[PDB]
């Protein structure tokens, strides 16, 4: 039984640094979004008083 | 944008400069092929013998 409780210890420390691992991921994946839209907003105004 | 604006602005400027200059050596070449005769040289010649 204390053999299992230490197995299950270490399972729950597995899992939890699985899905830290995706939560900096997704934050990775977020970037990207944020700065990617500012670029294309950003140019999108440059052209707009080009043209003007 | 901003900064390519001005840029744009300058350089049309500059375009109209280099047709406006060429006019400009043309005028003073028409101008002085009819003002330059005889009673010019005496005031020419006459300087250049001095530099």
């Amino acid at each position: 039984d204390l053999e299992l409780a230490h197995e299950k210890a270490g399972q729950q420390l597995r899992e939890a640094k699985a899905q830290a691992a995706e939560i900096v991921e997704q934050a990775k994946k977020r970037a990207n979004q944020i700065v990617d839209e500012a670029r294309d907003q950003a140019r999108t105004e440059g052209e707009r008083l080009k043209a003007q | 944008a901003q900064a390519e604006i001005e840029q744009e602005l300058n350089s049309v400027k500059d375009a109209l400069r280099a047709q406006v200059g060429a006019l400009a050596v043309t005028g003073a070449e028409k101008i002085l092929g009819a003002s330059i005769d005889a009673n010019a040289h005496e005031q020419l010649v006459s300087k250049l013998a001095a530099e």
